[PDB]
């Protein structure tokens, strides 16, 4: 019993359950090939870790703002906003920063512990994980990276960025944010759906 | 504007063929029952030249002196939408045809008689091979990374 | 009806169906967005 | 290592001067080509650490910035200026072809030798302080030597694409109006503009 | 500006670079590319008798070999260039920064 998404269908040979959050949903044979799979693991979670990221800054600041304790923009306006630098100055740093951390990212994807160790500093490496979870530091808490455990962070990660794809969608036809959509749906149902909004 | 060419809401030639266009069509009308079913066929047919003119004016086309909206490709971003972003959609629909029509090949590659199964279809396999497409780019991707697209040994 | 099923899925009815089905939805599509010289949704 | 975790070429072990395996495109595949690449990687380097300082040093006086120093030949009564003086063999014709045949001579004269390491580091007349007792300094010296030299170089392609980005300014210009609002004034508005 | 001493200075200077700069590279490479070939022979060996180095003339008493031909190549070198030079001088133009 590894899970199925479609009860009266039968899992692929490619995918075994090895793999947290595996429910046998590959349809269209994407992952046919144990290197394509390889590679899909981590682009899976790290589309997920920022879709969670991302809809959460994009809704709980919404609904913060909408019971009155903050007063933030709508996130389809949020960059508009002028802060303290210019914008482009923000992209050009969040540029390099990024650029560094997702190659770091990707030399251990393709060679994983090569990367392990702090290159300033020659002590302070990372204990030696997996590919996907790297542990040590970022992780200060220590929580145990148990199986189930993982498992929770696939399934959040996947309704995070259905949420992700509601949020823009939504957004694009309506024209408002996520907790007015919610908020004007359920205060009257049967009158406030996609149909009345199409 | 681009290529000396002007905005066609505000051209004065692509107004006048709009108003030409419409005069030939209210004549056809005229000489039968104001109410006919010709006639009605006649009427549906102006409003429906008069909803394309609106259109091409409200879509921002570029007209000449001839009034005809022209088409720009060089890929200024103010016209994308007349051959950039359509390209992109026939590339991935054509993309879709393709590698479906691949997959189906080297999927039947292995039978003895595979001959039979290109002069009579698979329709089973082909109904559980079209929907690849779908994923076609990706998929596509990972092969040549893989290098398993384009033959070796040949 | 194998054999008649067969004989539905050769070459040339195959290809005549897919063809008039294909006919079917661009007929339509125009019929619906009709006059379109470009992509004037986004 | 110049990226770690990244397997380095065959031919590139670590044992010439400044080697931290760095060649993607694999143009030193070939032996013969990594000498004479080698040779040129180091007269290159050697042109601009002399170039930098000269670009910049000036510019910090009381002189023009570097492309505005090299304009007065575009007028017909060109005369130059160095130090606020105007040099009497100033004219264009003068000068270009004093310096063609000056630099003809050095270069001829350079590139008639066969050791092929005193190509690189031909030493003697070139070594009056005579640094090159310990074959072990010396060697290190060659690590920095190299190691400035590739970062002179950056900062002469910087420089010159920067005047390329804000045409009639000079490095230190830049330095002054970065400085003037460093979280306004950055490379933001030349990207996205 | 006076035509004649800038075209004896331009010539001199390029027979003094010819006969003591390039003299040795311009040597070698002409040892190396050697006498055009067809089918592996020199154009003389393959019958053409209008095709033989001109030996008599070629050899010189220079203490390097500066002979008749390469004193008219360099001298003409120098003469193209001083006329540019003369040329361009006064053709009186001028770019516009
Ligand atoms: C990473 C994802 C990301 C996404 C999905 C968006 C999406 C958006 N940005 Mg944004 N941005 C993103 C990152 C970033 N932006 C900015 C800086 C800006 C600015 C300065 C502006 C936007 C604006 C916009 C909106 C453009 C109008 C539109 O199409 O509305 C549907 C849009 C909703 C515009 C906006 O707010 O329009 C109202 C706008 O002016 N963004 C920065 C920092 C430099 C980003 C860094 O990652
Ligand atoms: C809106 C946000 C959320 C979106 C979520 C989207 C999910 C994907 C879209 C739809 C998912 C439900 C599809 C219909 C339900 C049953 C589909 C199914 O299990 O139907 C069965 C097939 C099975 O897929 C794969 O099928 C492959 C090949 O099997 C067969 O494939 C053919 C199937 O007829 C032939 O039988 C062929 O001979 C045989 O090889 C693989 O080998 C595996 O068996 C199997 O994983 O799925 C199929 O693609 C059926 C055909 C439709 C596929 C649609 C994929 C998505 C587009
Ligand atoms: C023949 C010369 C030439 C060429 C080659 C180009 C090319 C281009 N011009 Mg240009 N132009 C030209 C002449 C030319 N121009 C001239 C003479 C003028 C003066 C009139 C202009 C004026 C001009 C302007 C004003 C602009 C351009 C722009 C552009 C770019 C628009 C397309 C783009 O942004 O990238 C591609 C767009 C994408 C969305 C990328 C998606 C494509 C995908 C990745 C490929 C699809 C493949 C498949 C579906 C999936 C992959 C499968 C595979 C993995 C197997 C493009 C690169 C625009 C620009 O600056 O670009 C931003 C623009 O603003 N041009
Ligand atoms: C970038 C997003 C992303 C990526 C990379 C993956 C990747 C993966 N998923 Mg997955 N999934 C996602 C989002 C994603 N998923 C979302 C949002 C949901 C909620 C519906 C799910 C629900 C889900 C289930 C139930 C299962 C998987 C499974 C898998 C694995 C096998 C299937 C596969 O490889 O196909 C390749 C995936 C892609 C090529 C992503 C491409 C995105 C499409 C092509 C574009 C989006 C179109 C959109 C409709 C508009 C694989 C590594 C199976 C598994 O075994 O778990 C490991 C499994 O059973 N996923
Ligand atoms: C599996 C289908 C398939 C695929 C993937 C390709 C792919 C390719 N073809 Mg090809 N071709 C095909 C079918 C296909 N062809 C057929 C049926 C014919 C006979 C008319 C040709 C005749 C043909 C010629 C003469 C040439 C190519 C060329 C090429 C290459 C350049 C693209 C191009 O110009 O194509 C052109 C496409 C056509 C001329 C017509 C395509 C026919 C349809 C659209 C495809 C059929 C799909 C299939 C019936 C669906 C079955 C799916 C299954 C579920 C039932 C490219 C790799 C060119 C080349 O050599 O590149 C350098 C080239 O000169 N093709
Ligand atoms: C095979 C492709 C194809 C596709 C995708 C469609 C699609 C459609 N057809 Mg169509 N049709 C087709 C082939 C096709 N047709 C063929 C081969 C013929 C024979 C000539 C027709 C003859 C036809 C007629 C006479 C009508 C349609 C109508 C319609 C539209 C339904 C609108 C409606 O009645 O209310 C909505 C339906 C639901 C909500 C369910 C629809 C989008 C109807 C229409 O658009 O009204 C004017 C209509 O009257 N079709
Ligand atoms: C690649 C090395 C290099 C090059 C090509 C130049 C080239 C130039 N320099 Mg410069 N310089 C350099 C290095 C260099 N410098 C260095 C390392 C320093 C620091 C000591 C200086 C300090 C310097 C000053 C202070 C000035 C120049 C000036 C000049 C310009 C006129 C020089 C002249 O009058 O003829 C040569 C003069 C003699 C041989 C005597 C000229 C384009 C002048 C200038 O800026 O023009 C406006 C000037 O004022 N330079
Ligand atoms: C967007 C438009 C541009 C896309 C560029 C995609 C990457 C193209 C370069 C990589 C191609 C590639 O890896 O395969 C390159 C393919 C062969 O592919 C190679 O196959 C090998 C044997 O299977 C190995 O698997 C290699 O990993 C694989 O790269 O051949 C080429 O394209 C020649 C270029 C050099 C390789
Ligand atoms: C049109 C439907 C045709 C149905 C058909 O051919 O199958 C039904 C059968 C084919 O089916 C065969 O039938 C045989 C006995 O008739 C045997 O029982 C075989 O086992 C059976 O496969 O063909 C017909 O009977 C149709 C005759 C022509 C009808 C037009
Ligand atoms: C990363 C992501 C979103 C990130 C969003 C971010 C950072 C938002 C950031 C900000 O909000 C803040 C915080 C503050 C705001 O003021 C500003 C913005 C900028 C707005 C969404 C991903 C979203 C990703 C999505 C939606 C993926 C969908 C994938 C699907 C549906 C695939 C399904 C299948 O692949 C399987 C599983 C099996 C295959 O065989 C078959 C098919 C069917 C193909």
């Amino acid at each position: 019993k590894k899970g199925e998404w479609l009860p009266g269908l039968a899992s692929p040979g490619y995918l075994t359950g090895s793999l947290p959050g595996d429910n046998g949903f590959d349809p269209l044979g994407l992952a046919e090939d144990p290197e394509n799979l390889k590679w899909f693991v981590q682009a899976e979670l790290v589309n997920g870790r920022w879709a969670m990221l991302g809809v959460a800054g994009m809704l709980l600041p919404e609904v913060f703002t909408s019971i009155g304790i903050i007063n933030v923009p709508k996130w389809y306006d949020a960059g508009k906003e002028e802060y303290f630098a210019s914008s482009s100055t923000l992209f050009v740093i969040e540029f390099i920063l990024f650029h560094y951390v997702e190659i770091r990212r990707w030399q251990d994807i393709k060679n994983p512990g090569s990367v392990n160790q702090d290159p300033i500093f020659k002590q302070y490496s990372l204990p030696a994980g997996e590919v996907g979870y790297p542990g040590g530091i970022f992780n200060p808490l220590n929580f145990a990276p148990t199986l189930e455990a993982k498992e929770k962070e696939i399934a959040n990660g996947r309704l995070a960025m259905l949420a992700f794809l509601g949020f823009i969608i939504q957004h694009n036809v309506t024209g408002k944010g996520p907790f007015d959509n919610l908020l004007q749906h359920i205060s009257d149902p049967w009158h406030n759906t996609i149909v009345q909004t199409l | 504007d681009i290529a000396g060419l002007t905005p066609c809401k505000d051209s004065k030639q692509f107004a006048k063929r709009e108003k030409q266009s419409i005069k030939k069509l209210e004549s056809s009308l005229k000489l039968y029952a104001p109410d006919s079913a010709p006639a009605l066929a006649i009427n549906a047919t102006i409003e429906k030249t008069k909803r394309r003119f609106d259109n091409y004016g409200k879509q921002g086309l570029l007209c000449g002196a001839d009034g005809l909206p022209h088409l720009i490709v060089s890929g200024d971003q103010r016209h994308w939408g007349e051959f950039i972003t359509p390209g992109i959609l026939f590339l991935y629909i054509a993309g879709w045809i393709g590698w479906v029509g691949r997959s189906y090949l080297i999927a039947i590659r292995d039978d003895k008689k595979p001959t039979q199964k290109e002069i009579i279809i698979d329709v089973p396999l082909a109904t559980g091979l079209v929907f690849r497409g779908f994923s076609w780019p990706i998929a596509a991707y990972r092969e040549l990374l893989n290098g398993e697209l384009v033959a070796k040994d040949v | 009806m194998r054999d008649l099923k067969t004989y539905l899925s050769v070459a040339p009815v195959a290809s005549t169906l897919w063809f008039a089905a294909l006919a079917g939805l661009l007929i339509e599509i125009n019929r619906f967005f009709p006059d379109a010289l470009t992509f004037p949704f986004f | 290592d110049w990226m770690p975790g990244q397997p380095r070429p065959s031919y590139l072990d670590g044992s010439a001067p400044g080697d931290f395996g760095f060649d993607p495109l694999r143009l030193g595949e070939v032996p013969e080509n990594l000498e004479r690449f080698k040779e040129s990687e180091l007269i290159h380097c050697r042109w601009a650490m002399l170039a930098v300082p000269g670009i910049l040093v000036p510019e910090a006086l009381g002189l023009g910035n570097w492309v505005k120093a090299q304009e007065w030949a575009a007028l017909p009564g060109g005369q130059a200026t160095y130090l606020g003086n105007p040099v009497p063999w100033g004219t264009l014709p003068t000068i270009l072809v004093i310096e063609f045949l000056s630099i003809a001579f050095v270069e001829h004269q350079r590139s008639m030798e066969k050791d092929p390491e005193k190509k690189k580091y031909p030493g003697g007349a070139f070594d009056p302080l005579g640094y090159s007792k310990d074959p072990k300094k010396f060697h290190e010296y060659k690590i920095k030597e190299v190691k400035n030299g590739r970062l002179a170089l950056l900062a002469f392609v910087g420089i010159c694409v920067q005047q390329s980005a804000y045409p009639g300014t000079g490095p230190l210009e830049n330095l002054a109006t970065h400085l003037a609002d460093p979280w306004h004034n950055t490379i933001g508005n030349v990207l996205i503009p | 500006l006076n035509p004649s001493l800038v075209i004896s200075l331009s010539t001199g200077l390029s027979l003094f670079l010819g006969r003591f700069v390039f003299f040795n590279f311009q040597r070698e490479n002409v040892a190396k590319q050697g006498l055009p070939e067809q089918n592996g022979v020199t154009h003389f060996e393959a019958g053409d008798t209008r095709a033989k180095e001109y030996v008599s003339l070629l050899k010189s008493n220079d203490p390097v070999g500066f002979n008749i031909v390469d004193v008219l190549a360099w001298g003409s070198i120098g003469h193209i260039v001083a006329y540019y030079i003369l040329a361009t001088s006064s053709n009186g133009y001028d770019p516009k920064f």
